[PDB]
C-alpha cells in the first residue's frame, strides 16, 4: 500500500505540475497584452509632452 | 509643522505656470518646482544657541529652537516615480511608507517598515527606545526574508517556522487605534 | 455694439470700443440666422477685445455681426416657482409648458458659503443597499461619489438611491443632468410624473448633444437652484447626473481659449474649475444640502487627473468596478476601494464597524491568494486558506442584491435590507454560521433568510 | 442606420485635427473625440406625435 | 526655362520660391543643378507667398541658397511597360543596372488614384500559386493583399522566386518587386539567384534600399506599383511583391517629422491609416486585369497592436508565416500550418468540400501536436490505439505538405511539380479518409500530387 | 578646481562628490529654464556632455593625481534611467550598498556579490 500510494504521489505531482506550467502560460499572454499597452501609452505621453511643450 | 499634500502646492504652482506660460518640464511642471519645494523645507531647521541670542538681541539665552517639518505627499497608484515625489524623496530626511494593502489587511497604522527610512535614527530616541527598537528591527527584517514561504508554511521546518511565527507576532503587536497614543513607557514595555 | 472678429469652434471673439469693454462672465447676445445667441465672456484680452464661449450652436456666425452686451451674467429662475418643471443652462423652460413665473433670478457664478457658516452632521442616513451602507455608509448633508467606468450601474445606483431616500424624503429635491443621454431623461421626467412626486424636483438638462458651452454651465445652473432651497432654511437633494462632463466640457473649449496643455491634454485649471464648483454644494448652518454625484473614469484608469482630483472632494466614495460587473454581481461595488469618512467605531457603533473590518480583511486575504490560486490550483492552498476562500466567496455573492429599477433586466422583484438586517448577516457568514450551504444560496437575495430558504431549492 | 466603422472616424477625425496643430489628449486623440460621437448617436431617437405633428405643418397625425 | 530659386535647405527638406501666379501643384517633380548631376525634388506642401516646400529625392548636400529651379509641369513620371522586365530601377525608373537605357516608348506618372467604385470585378475568383500549402491551408484571392509573416533562414526569397516562376508560365502574367527600404546585399544576390534561374526574365525590379534618402524609400513602393498598373491595363494578371511594408510606414514616419507634424498614436504620422490605404487601395481587381500582391510585414516589438501591424493587417486578404521548426525537420516550403490563415476559407467562396478538407487536416495537426508532446514526457505506448493512429496520419500529412519546386532543383535534384488545387484535396481527404494507411510515410516526402505518392511507395 | 590645483602641485588629493544624482538634477533644472527642448525622461539634452565634462577631468596626470569617491542615488533602484545609466560609463569600480543587508545590522552594509572592481 506504500509503494502504491507512492507512485500515486508521483503520477499525481506530474499532472500539476503539467496544468501549472500550462497556466502559467495563459497567464504570459494576458500579462504581455498589458505590457505593450503600458509602452504605447508611455511613449504616446512622453511624445506629446516634448512636442506640445515646444512652442 | 504639517504640510498637507505638498502635491496640491504643487499643481497650484503649475497652474501658475502655465498661465504665465512658462517653459513647461516632465508631465507639465515648471523647471523650478524642486527650487520651490528646496527653500521650502530647508526652513525646519534646529539651529544653535548663539543663533537664537543673535537673533533676539540677548533677551534668550543657551537654548537652541527647532522646527520640524511633516510634508504629505500623495502617490497615484504606488508610482514613486513621478515628478513631486521624486523631487521631495530627495529634498527629506526620511520617509513613512504608507501602503494600501497593508491598511486593507488590517495593519493601521499602515506604515511599510522595510521601505521607510529615518536618517537621523537612534539619535532622535530615548535611551530605552533605542536599546529596544534595534531586536524589532531585525525581526521584522527576518520576517520579511521569510514572507515568501508564508504560503508554503506547512512545509518548513521548526527552526524556521519560530522566526516567521514571531515575525507575525511582532508585526500584529504594532497595529494601533486611532487616537489612541501611547505614552514612551506604555511603548517600551510592549516593545520589551 | 460690439463686432465679431474671430469663430473658432465653440470660442468667440468681439471687439468693443475701449470704454464699454464688457466685464469677466458678462453675457453678451448676437443674432445667429433666425435664432438668438447667447455668448459668456471668459477673458478681456488687449485692446478692447473679449473672448467668449457661445452658448448655443455656433454654426452660422459671420465675422462683423453686431453683438448686444448685456450688462449683467447669466441668470436663472429660482425658487419656489421653478418646481416640477425642466429648464435649460440659460434658465428657459424646456417643457412645452408656459412661462416660470419667477419672483427672483440669481447668477450662476457665486461665491462658496464661508468656513465660518459651515456645518457638521454625524446623522447617519439609511439605504436599502447593503453593500453601501456597510461598507460606506453615508450621512444626512453629505457628498456621496459612484466612480467608476463606462456601463457599470452607476446611473441605476443613482436612480436606486433616489428611490429609496428622496421619495420618503419631506423637502424638495433638484436634478442637475449633466452630459448625458436625452433618453435617461426622458424616462426619468415621465417616471417621476406618473407618481405623481414631480412636483417636488426641479430638473435642469444639458444633455449630451449640446455644444460645449452648455454642459460647461448646466452643473452651476443647477446648484443655484439648491442652493437657493438651502438658503431658505429647507434641506435639499441635489443629484448630478456625470460630473465628468463638466470638466471634459473644460477642456474641450481650454485649447481654443489660447491655454497651454497639462497633464493628459487637461487644461492648466483642471483643479480650480472642480474646486470652485465641488466648494459650494455643502451644508451649512441655515440648511443642508445631500448630494450624491455620479463620477465617470475614463478607460477605467482610477489615476486619471480628472478622478484623482474628484476623490478628495467626497465624503462617502463607492468605486464600482467592471471586473465585478462581468461576475454577474450587480451592483459592482468593490469593497476595498470603498470608504467612507463616517465609518468609525464613534458614528457607527462598535458591532458595525468591526463587521465592515472584519470583511475587508478576508476579501483582502482572497485578493492575495488569487495569483497562486491561478497558477498552481486551489489544492495546494493550506485548509485554513481553503476555508478563508469559500468565506472570501460568499461574502462576494451576499453583496449582490436585486433593485427595484432593475426588475425591468432580471424580472426579479427588488428588495429593500435595513442595515440591522445587513450586519447580522455578515457576522453570521464570518463567524462561520452559514458555512455549510452552497454559494449560489447567496446570489442576489435580500436578506439572510431569504438565502437559507433559497438554499433549499438549490 | 448602421456606421461601418466608428472607430475610423475617429481615427480620421485625430488626422484632421492634429494637421491643426490642436493640442491632443489620451492615445493622441483630440479633446473632442467624445463630443464628436456624442452629436452623431444622439440622432438616433424617438420621437412622440406632437413633434411629429409641429415639424411637418400638420399633414401627419399621430404617428411616431 | 527655370523660374524658381532655392530659399532654404534643412536635411532633406528644401524650399524654393516661385512667381506669385506660376506656383507649382502639390507632388509636381522640380528638378535643379546640384553640381555637376541634376537633382529631383517633390513637392510636400504650397506655403503662402509663392514659397512651396519639397522633399529632395537624393542627396541634398551641395545646395546653395539662390540655385535655379525649373519647373517640370507633371509628377515623377517613370517608364513602363513590357520594355522594363528583367531591368533594375530606382525611384525615378532610371536604370541603375550597368546594361544601359530602357528602350520604353510610355511613361506614367506614380500619383494616381484607385480605381472607381464601378471599375472593380465583380466576382471573386482565386489565384492557382501551384503550392500545395497555400492552395489548401491559405489560398489567395485574385486581386487580393498576402502578407508573409516569416523571419530569416526559411526561404522567403525561393518560396518568392516560385511564385514568379509559376505566375509566369503556368498563367501569362508578369511580376514586378518593389525593394522598399532593406539592405543591398539581399538585393543584390536575389538579383543573382533570380539570373541563374531563368525567372529574371518574368520580373521587373525597382529598388530603394536603406542607403537612400527618405524621399527614395517613400516613393519606390508607388513606382513598383505604377509599373504593375501598367502590366494590369494589358489585361494581364499580375504580382506585385514589396519587400517591407513596415519600411514604407516607417519613411512616411521620417518624413512627416520632417515638414515637422505634429506626432499622432505611438510615434507614427497622422496620416498613417490614409498613406497605407492610398498604396493597398490601387491594387485590386478590375475588369480589364488584377494585381495580386506577398507583402512581407514585420511587426515591431513583437506587438500585434502596435499601430503599423494594426493598420496593415486591415488589408490583408491572406496570411502565410513560415517557421524555422517545419524547415528544421526538412519540410520544405516551411508554411506553417496551424498559423497560416486566409479569409478566403469560408464555404460560400471556396466550397464545402476544400473547407472542410483544411479544417480536417488542421484539426488532426494541431491534436497531434499535443499528442507528440505526451509522447515526450511519458513515451510513446502509453499512448491509446486511437491515438497512434492518429500520430501515424498525421506524420504522413506533415510529409504530404512538402513540395519540390523548379526552382529549387539545384538543392534537391528533383524535378519541380506544379500541383493543381483538385489533385491536393484528393490527396489530403484520401490521407485523412483513412485510404493509403498501407504505404509509408517516406513515400508522401517531397512527392507532388498523391498519384505520384503510390508510385514512389510502389518502389520503396 | 581646487583639487586641480592641489595635482598641479604635485599632490594626489582625493575629490569627495556627494551625490551625482543632484548634479544630474541641477542640469536638468537649469536646462529646463533656458527653455531647450527636454530628451528621454525630462533630461536636458546634454546630459552626457555635461557629464562628460565633469568627469573627464578628474584624471592621474604625470604631475599628480586626482582620484574620486562619488556618492550616487539610484531612484527607485532601478540603475537603468538616465542619471546611473550614464554614470556608470566612467566609473572604474561599484560599491552597491543594500538596505536589507543593513538591516540585518551588518554595517558598512556592502553587498559583497554586487560589488565589482575593474
Ligand atoms: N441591480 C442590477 N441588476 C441588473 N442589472 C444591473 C443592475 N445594476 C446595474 N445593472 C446593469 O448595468 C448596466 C449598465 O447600465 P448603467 O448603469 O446605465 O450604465 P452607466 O454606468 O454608464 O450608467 C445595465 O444595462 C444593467 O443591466
Ligand atoms: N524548396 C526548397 N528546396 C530546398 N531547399 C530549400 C527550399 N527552400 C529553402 N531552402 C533552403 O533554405 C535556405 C534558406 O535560404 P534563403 O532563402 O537564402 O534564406 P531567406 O529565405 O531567409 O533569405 C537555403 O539555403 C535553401 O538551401
Ligand atoms: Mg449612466
Amino acid at each position: 500500500g506504500v509503494v502504491e500510494n507512492l507512485a500515486s504521489e508521483q503520477a499525481a505531482r506530474m499532472v500539476a505540475m503539467k496544468a501549472a506550467t500550462d497556466n502559467g502560460g495563459s497567464l504570459i499572454k494576458e500579462l504581455q497584452l498589458v505590457y505593450n499597452k503600458a509602452r504605447q501609452a508611455s511613449i504616446t505621453q512622453e511624445l506629446t509632452e516634448i512636442v506640445s511643450g515646444a512652442a | 509643522i504639517i504640510y498637507d499634500d505638498l502635491s496640491k502646492q504643487a499643481v497650484a504652482y503649475r497652474q501658475i505656470s502655465l498661465l504665465l506660460r512658462r517653459p513647461p518640464g516632465r508631465e507639465a511642471f515648471p523647471g523650478d518646482v524642486f527650487y520651490l519645494h528646496s527653500r521650502l523645507l530647508e526652513r525646519a531647521a534646529r539651529v544653535n544657541a548663539e543663533y537664537v541670542e543673535a537673533f533676539t538681541k540677548g533677551e534668550v539665552k543657551g537654548k537652541t529652537g527647532s522646527l520640524t517639518a511633516l510634508p504629505i505627499i500623495e502617490t497615484q497608484a504606488g508610482d514613486v516615480s513621478a515628478f513631486v515625489p521624486t523631487n521631495v524623496i530627495s529634498i527629506t530626511d526620511g520617509q513613512i511608507f504608507l501602503e494600501t494593502n497593508l491598511f486593507n489587511a488590517g495593519i493601521r497604522p499602515a506604515v511599510n517598515p522595510g521601505i521607510s527610512v529615518s536618517r537621523v535614527g537612534g539619535a532622535a530616541q530615548t535611551k530605552i527606545m533605542k536599546k529596544l527598537s534595534g531586536g524589532i528591527r531585525t525581526a521584522l527584517a527576518q520576517y520579511r526574508e521569510l514572507a515568501a514561504f508564508s504560503q508554503f508554511a506547512s512545509d518548513l521546518d521548526d527552526a524556521t517556522r519560530k522566526q516567521l511565527d514571531h515575525g507575525q507576532k511582532v508585526t500584529e503587536l504594532l497595529k494601533q487605534k486611532q487616537y489612541a497614543p501611547m505614552s514612551v513607557a506604555q511603548q517600551s514595555l510592549v516593545l520589551f | 455694439t460690439g463686432k465679431i472678429v474671430q469663430v473658432i469652434g465653440a470660442v468667440v471673439d468681439v471687439e468693443f470700443p475701449q470704454d464699454a469693454v464688457p466685464r469677466v462672465y458678462d453675457a453678451l447676445e448676437v443674432q445667429n440666422g433666425n435664432e438668438r445667441l447667447v455668448l459668456e465672456v471668459q477673458q478681456q484680452l488687449g485692446g478692447g477685445i473679449v473672448r467668449t464661449i457661445a452658448m448655443g450652436s455656433s454654426d452660422g456666425l459671420r465675422r462683423g455681426l453686431d453683438v448686444k452686451d448685456l450688462e449683467h451674467p447669466i441668470e436663472v429662475p429660482v425658487g419656489k416657482a421653478t418646481l416640477g418643471r425642466i429648464m435649460n443652462v440659460l434658465g428657459e423652460p424646456v417643457d412645452m409648458k408656459g412661462e416660470i413665473g419667477e419672483e427672483e433670478r440669481w447668477a450662476i457664478h457665486r461665491a462658496a458659503p464661508s468656513y465660518e457658516e459651515l456645518s457638521n452632521s454625524q446623522e447617519l442616513l439609511e439605504t436599502g443597499i447593503k453593500v453601501i451602507d456597510l461598507m460606506a455608509p453615508f450621512a444626512k448633508g453629505g457628498k456621496v461619489g459612484l466612480f467608476g467606468g463606462a456601463g457599470v450601474g452607476k446611473t441605476v445606483n443613482m436612480m436606486e438611491l433616489i428611490r429609496n431616500i428622496a421619495i420618503e424624503h419631506s423637502g424638495y429635491s433638484v436634478f442637475a443632468g449633466v452630459g448625458e443621454r436625452t433618453r435617461e431623461g426622458n424616462d426619468f421626467y415621465h417616471e417621476m410624473t406618473d407618481s405623481n412626486v414631480i412636483d417636488k424636483v426641479s430638473l435642469v438638462y444639458g444633455q449630451m448633444n449640446e455644444p460645449p458651452g452648455n454642459r460647461l454651465r448646466v452643473a452651476l445652473t443647477g446648484l443655484t437652484m439648491a442652493e437657493k432651497f438651502r438658503d431658505e432654511g429647507r434641506d435639499v437633494l441635489l443629484f448630478v447626473d456625470n460630473i465628468y462632463r463638466y470638466t471634459l466640457a473644460g477642456t474641450e473649449v481650454s485649447a481654443l481659449l489660447g491655454r497651454m496643455p497639462s497633464a493628459v491634454g487637461y487644461q492648466p485649471t483642471l483643479a480650480e474649475e472642480m474646486g470652485v464648483l465641488q466648494e459650494r454644494i455643502t451644508s451649512t448652518k441655515t440648511g443642508s444640502i445631500t448630494s450624491v454625484q455620479a463620477v465617470y473614469v475614463p478607460a477605467d484608469d482610477l489615476t486619471d487627473p480628472s478622478p484623482a482630483t474628484t476623490f478628495a472632494h467626497l465624503d462617502a466614495t463607492v468605486v464600482l468596478s467592471r471586473q465585478i460587473a462581468s461576475l454577474g454581481i450587480y451592483p459592482a461595488v468593490d469593497p476595498l476601494d470603498s470608504t467612507s469618512r463616517q465609518l468609525d467605531p464613534l458614528v457607527v457603533g462598535q458591532e458595525h464597524y468591526d463587521t465592515a473590518r472584519g470583511v475587508q480583511s478576508i476579501l483582502q486575504r482572497y485578493q492575495e491568494l488569487k495569483d497562486i490560486i491561478a497558477i498552481l490550483g486551489m489544492d495546494e492552498l493550506s485548509e485554513e486558506d481553503k476555508l478563508v476562500v469559500a468565506r472570501a466567496r460568499k461574502i462576494q455573492r451576499f453583496l449582490s442584491q436585486p433593485f427595484f429599477v432593475a426588475e425591468v433586466f432580471t424580472g426579479s422583484p427588488g428588495k429593500y435590507v435595513s442595515l440591522k438586517d445587513t450586519i447580522r448577516g455578515f457576522k453570521g457568514i464570518m463567524e462561520g454560521e452559514y458555512d455549510h450551504l452552497p454559494e449560489q444560496a447567496f446570489y442576489m437575495v435580500g436578506s439572510i433568510e431569504e438565502a437559507v430558504e433559497k438554499a433549499k431549492k438549490l
